[PDB]
RNA sequence: CCCGCAGAAGAAGCACCGGCUAACUCCGUGCCAGCAGCCGCGGUAAUACGGAGGGUGCAAGCGUUAAUCGGAAUUACUGGGCGUAAAGCGCACGCAGGCGGUUUGUUAAGUCAGAUGUGAAAUCCCCGGGCUCAACCUGGGAACUGCAUCUGAUACUGGCAA
RNA sequence: UAGCUAGUAGGUGGGGUAACGGCUCACCUAGGCGACGAUCCCUAGCUGGUCUGAGAGGAUGACCAGCCACACUGGAACUGA
């Protein structure tokens, strides 16, 4: 069975763009929407949908600025076999600021840049680059 | 017996004493409770040559410390403000 | 120590004038200084990547008259001194008193300035010194002992400085024969050709 | 204006009827000092005749890759077939400290910076093709502003 | 390779052998040097290498190599053993410090004279 | 000075016994041209 | 407020004593993983009320025996 | 520490020069004598042997062994591999152990933030001074990646409940 | 090197130390440690730090400084805070 469905979300995002697809659909949950809302704000994706009553299907619409995909590399970091928890002084600077690193802070799921403004630390979900 | 004596740091023939709160069993540079201030004999017109927390020394002399003679005479040179 | 051998031979390997015998002549105009490095002078070398990086560092040391042991400490000091390391390495070599006395014009050559500084003749801030490696602090004065005033060499070397670039990081008076170090030299303030990035990459390995 | 640099030149053979024929291979890189780099491999049967066949293949296949002020943008992993090349921005670290064959492809690019360590198997033909792949895989602050976020002031600060 | 496998059995750093068993690995040793003979090298080379079997002060009887041009060694006369295998000799992993105890310097040597211990031609 | 040969005892012949020692082995010269005269770099590899 | 620890009793019969074992989560210093880890103590209790396999509360006392310095505070449950 | 001498007067050697790695050719020896760290040189035109000329690298210090680390991502947590190069147990069941879909409530152990105590001084690092200046000496900070207690956040992980 | 331990795990009462305690006895109950590695064998003073390394780590801890241990070998007690 699947262990971390959140890492399945990034797999849909990576393979979806690699196959040059317009949208992808995955089973939904709270965190998958929360990271999508982060990706929606950051511009790495077009709008999502959580349409479905009993079986919520999360439907992300991919985004292609040109013939190459926007989300170049989307790496899972705090996987269940090795969970990382970095603090305020050591939040990574992905692509020296040219990419985000989604963190789950106590105040919420934020990007690293906004959490640094918030002055927090937390679980490093992914390295969207 | 707790006393306030001097260490002897620095090079050969150029010493830098350190007014230190140490038990009077340990050596000249050994274990100490708390380094409180310093001293520089070969100092002439630079910074001070002698700076030491007199507010801390009174805190020790009340508890039972012994001010060493070279220490008391240097405190005498820097009495409160003269 | 110090290199005490033939002086033009060092400038002959670099293929350029290292100002070691900088005076009233051009080069020597008669002994082949263009290309005759040693015996095998017609032998034109290719100089592989390391041999270029070594040769650039060898050029600077032959200019300022320093040795590897003391030179590497300048690199360590420049690498902790903030900013561009290569400029800081040039900031230190220009900071040497031995260079200052030369730039002031009291030296026919740094080798003359090395003897002049060492033989108790120069006073910085009214304090006589002998060390060639005295780092001259900004906004200071350099001067000469009056028994070293009128030695008939501080006159002759000072005239030749009129035929020099007249550096601006320091000024000089010639009345009482003293000058003042003013600011640090900039990278573009001098030298224009002595590469510095090749020196950094040599010690970078 | 181009600053071509010869990197490596070796000798390959074929082994025909009566012996082996030593064709020489060259590997040069032309640059700009501005961001346009292209490697021409080439090979011939004579050494100076092989670099000329390398000079042409370079100039016709130069890749224009932008860069900030003489240094790379972000760290980048130029992997290609024998090498796991890594290049790091190195802000004003004043040294083109890099491995064999990686020094040449960067100091003609107009890089007076970047640290670089060539992991994997060092191989001149591959480590040149590694960084050429590595520079192409680097994005400008304006370029990432174009596809997401939409303000270079926003995404960078 | 799995992290759960490395917390169990840690990443076992292998250790290299010392190239010369000079016992506590000290710069030189002193031995009595019995059996001074000559030997022929391996396959490509062809010479008559001057080899000695040194009975070290530890108790070892390792063989050594009298590198030089002229040697005056006997079945005694202690010498000073230095590390370094040659290449082309079986079991030879040591050299002889020429210019030590009872091992005189190479006569007629004026180009690398600190190696081989020749003094100087006085001027 | 004394050559250590590879046979413990020697009986009936000295010179002939040394003839089957690796001191007096055959020495074949690797030719400069022809069969078995290929080299990677040789003696000085400057291209 | 005084210092105290939780923990589950592993060994029971000790004649006016008990043995607890605290599960603690340590990040491995090299690899990094919040590894479950166990420390066993020897816990005294008058009125041997708590059996085996039950979560208790220990506080550090004056040493009552040879490597036995812990004592009982409360009990959350005895058995299901 | 400062002044005086018809005085340059008392003070320069040490390895290497085939490539890796800055640095070139002639005589003597001819797989013999020897060189070596590795690849390997010497078989009568050796820049690799020995000796001289020059050349280079350093310099009152060089060079060789010896020990550790680095290069070595050839023990890979940061940071490797397993179809054929070394490597998937012959297969399956399965305890301990590791990990585990989704919703809500709760607690706040893990986690994060702030404060306090401690983390000795020295050393290392950053600004400042003092021995003609540098090594060294040294003032003030940072740091000592940590640990524990207390007060909050409590998304994610864990426990409990439905 | 896979089982190890019998004053050993603990209790009650006596004695003892400056002081808690198998530290030491009497009696009683049989437990204790153990794959997160017990016992055993080999080697070794520990820590601040030091030498390297981009960092992480690795190796090592001379001098300076704290602590422990030892004083020809083994053992014991007295004096004395
Ligand atoms: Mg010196
Ligand atoms: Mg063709
Ligand atoms: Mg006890
Ligand atoms: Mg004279
Ligand atoms: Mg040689
Ligand atoms: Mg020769
Ligand atoms: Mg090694
Ligand atoms: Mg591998
Ligand atoms: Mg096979
Ligand atoms: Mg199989
Ligand atoms: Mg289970
Ligand atoms: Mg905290
Ligand atoms: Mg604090
Ligand atoms: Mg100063
Ligand atoms: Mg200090
Ligand atoms: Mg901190
Ligand atoms: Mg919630
Ligand atoms: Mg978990
Ligand atoms: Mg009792
Ligand atoms: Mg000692
Ligand atoms: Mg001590
Ligand atoms: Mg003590
Ligand atoms: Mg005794």
């Amino acid at each position: 069975s699947m262990q971390d469905p959140i890492a399945d979300m990034l797999t849909r995002i990576r393979n979806g763009q690699a196959a040059n697809k317009a949208a992808v659909t995955m089973p939904s949950s709270k965190l998958k929407v929360a990271i999508a809302n982060v990706l929606k704000e950051e511009g790495f994706i077009e709008d999502f949908k959580v349409e479905g009553d009993t079986k919520p299907e999360l439907e992300l619409t991919l985004k292609y600025f040109q013939g190459k995909a926007v989300v170049e590399s989307i790496q899972r970091v705090s996987r269940p076999g090795l969970r990382i928890y970095k603090r305020k002084d050591e939040l990574p600077k992905v692509m020296a600021g040219l990419g985000i690193a989604v963190v789950s802070t106590s105040k919420g799921v934020m990007t690293d840049r906004a959490a640094r403004q918030a002055g927090l630390g937390g679980e490093i979900i992914c390295y969207v680059a | 017996m707790v006393t306030i004596r001097l260490a002897r740091h620095g090079a050969k023939k150029r010493p830098f004493y350190q007014v230190v709160v140490a038990d009077s069993r340990n050596a000249r540079n050994g274990r100490f409770i708390e380094r409180v201030g310093f001293f520089n004999p070969i100092a002439s017109e630079k910074e001070e040559g002698t700076r030491l927390d007199l507010d801390r020394i009174a805190h020790w002399v009340g508890q039972g410390a012994t001010i060493s003679d070279r220490v008391a005479a240097l405190i005498k040179e820097v009495n409160k403000a003269a | 120590a110090r290199y005490l051998g033939p002086k033009l031979k060092l400038s002959r390997r670099e293929g350029t004038d290292l100002f070691l015998k900088s005076g009233v002549r051009a080069i020597d105009t008669k002994c082949k200084i263009e290309q005759a490095p040693g015996q095998h002078g017609a032998r034109k070398p290719r100089l592989s990547d390391y041999g270029v990086q070594l040769r650039e560092k060898q050029k600077v040391r032959r200019i300022y008259g320093v040795l590897e042991r003391q030179f590497r400490n300048y690199y360590k000091e420049a690498a902790r001194l903030k900013g561009n390391t290569g400029e800081n390495l040039l900031a230190l070599l220009e900071g040497r008193l031995d260079n200052v006395v030369y730039r002031m014009g009291f030296g026919a050559t740094r080798a003359e300035a090395r003897q002049l500084v060492s033989h108790k003749a120069i006073m910085v801030n009214g304090r006589v010194v002998n060390i060639a490696s005295y780092q001259v602090s900004p906004n200071d004065v350099v001067s000469i002992r009056e028994k070293a005033k009128k030695q008939s060499r501080v006159k002759a070397a000072l005239e030749l400085a009129e035929q020099r670039e007249k550096p601006t990081w320091l000024e000089v008076d010639a009345g009482k024969m003293e000058g003042t170090f003013k600011r640090k030299p900039e990278r573009s303030d001098l030298s224009a050709d002595i590469n510095e990035h090749l020196i950094v990459e040599l010690y970078s390995k | 204006e181009l600053q071509e640099k010869l990197i490596a030149v070796n000798r390959v053979s074929k082994t025909v009827k009566g012996g082996r024929i030593f064709s020489f291979t060259a590997l040069t890189v032309v640059g700009d000092g501005n961001g346009r780099v292209g490697f021409g491999y080439g090979k011939a049967r004579e050494v100076p005749a092989a670099i000329q066949k390398a000079m042409e293949k370079a100039r016709r296949n130069m890749i224009n890759v932008a860069l900030n002020n003489g240094t790379l943008q972000h760290p980048v992993k130029g992997v290609h077939t024998g090498s796991r090349v890594f290049m790091q921005p190195a802000s004003e670290g004043t040294g083109i400290i890099a491995g064999g064959a990686m020094r040449a492809v960067l100091e003609v690019a107009g890089v007076h910076n970047v640290l670089a360590k060539a992991y994997g198997s060092t191989n001149p033909i591959n480590v040149v093709r590694a960084t050429i792949d590595g520079l192409e895989n680097m994005n400008s602050p304006e370029m990432v502003a174009a596809k997401r976020g939409k303000s270079v002031e926003e995404i960078l600060g | 390779a799995t992290v759960n496998q490395l917390v169990r059995k840690p990443r076992a750093r292998k250790v290299a052998k010392s190239n010369v068993p000079a016992l506590e690995a000290c710069p030189q040793k002193r031995g009595v040097c019995t059996r001074v003979y000559t030997t022929t090298p391996k396959k490509p080379n062809s010479a008559l290498r001057k080899v000695c079997r040194v009975r070290l002060t530890n108790g070892f009887e390792v063989t050594s190599y009298i590198g030089g041009e002229g040697h005056n060694l006997q079945e005694h006369s202690v010498i000073l053993i230095r590390g370094g295998r040659v290449k082309d000799l079986p079991g030879v992993r040591y050299h002889t410090v020429r210019g030590a105890l009872d091992c005189s310097g190479v006569k007629d040597r004026k180009q690398a004279r600190s190696k081989y211990g020749v003094k100087r031609p006085k001027a | 000075s004394r050559y250590q040969h590879t046979k413990g005892q020697i009986k009936d012949n000295a010179i002939e016994a040394l003839l089957h020692d690796p001191l007096f082995r055959q020495r074949v010269e690797k030719n400069k041209k022809g069969k078995g005269s290929y080299m990677r770099k040789g003696k000085h590899g400057n291209r | 407020k005084i210092r105290t620890l939780q923990g589950r009793v592993v060994s029971d019969k000790m004649e006016k004593s008990i043995v607890v074992a605290i599960e603690r989560f340590v990040k491995h210093p090299i690899y990094g993983k919040f590894i479950k880890r166990t420390t066993k103590l020897h816990v005294h209790d008058e009125n041997n009320e708590c059996g085996i396999g039950d979560v208790v509360e220990i506080r550090e006392c004056r040493p009552l025996s040879k490597t036995k310095s812990w004592t009982l505070v409360r009990v959350v449950e005895k058995a299901v």
